[PDB]
Formats: C-alpha cells, structure tokens, sequence
C-alpha cells in the first residue's frame, strides 16, 4: 500500500513547497525598487 | 657722504584727489540682502551633491540583473 502512498509525497513536497517559493520571492523583490525610487527622489532632493 | 633734497613729513601733509559726478552710485555699492551669487553658490553644491547622488543610486541599484537571475533560474532547475 505504501509505494504509490508515499510516492505521492515526493510530487506534494516539490510542488506544494515550489508555490511559496514564488511568494517568498514576491516579498522580497517588491522590496527592492522601493528603495530605487527613495534614492532617485533624493536625488531629486538634492536638484 | 650722502646727500639729498629733503621734505618734511607733516601731519599737516594732505591728498587732493578729485571724484566724477558718476562715483558714489556705483551699482555695486548699494546692494540688497540678497544677490544671485549666494543662489549661485548654493545651486552649485546642490548639483554637485545629486550628481554624487545619482552616481550613488546607479552603483546600489545596478544589482537587477542578479537580483533576478539568482531568483529565477534556481527555480527553474528545481522544476526541470
């Protein structure tokens, strides 16, 4: 019984754990421009 | 031996020298509280500070391309 029983988890631990890579990576790349825009409006500050 | 015509230096001793109707009122001499050269002064250095600034911003945000790669391809080879 727990061949295909436990082959499905190596699918679910790939997949299921892939979907929040995306969201991890969501919430730290949308972290990055912020400041790009925060140092080009200081230098905006300094024109 | 040494010899010389001489003139007594008296406080008595005074210059004549002679002004132009045109010499008080000089544009330069009457001036306000404020002149284009301190704007100028403080232009200068605000443009010398943001182009440091913008300088500064291109090294700290040159880092896209690795921002992403490094997010993306690690990704993909876990999927293949």
């Amino acid at each position: 019984q727990r061949t295909g029983r436990s082959a499905l988890a190596v699918l679910i631990r790939a997949c299921y754990r892939l979907q929040q890579q995306l969201q991890r990576t969501r919430r730290a790349l949308l972290h990055h421009s912020d400041a790009v825009l925060t140092s080009l409006h200081h230098v905006r500050m300094l024109l | 031996w040494e010899h010389r015509r001489f003139i007594v230096a008296d406080s008595r001793n005074f210059i004549t020298p002679e002004f132009p109707r045109d010499f008080w009122m000089s544009p330069v001499f009457n001036l306000p509280r404020e002149t284009a050269a301190e704007q100028v002064v403080v232009l200068q250095a605000q443009r010398t500070a943001a182009a440091a600034a913008l300088e500064n911003a291109a090294m700290q945000a040159a880092e896209l391309p690795v921002d992403i790669e490094r997010r993306l391809r690690p990704i993909e080879r876990n999927v293949h």
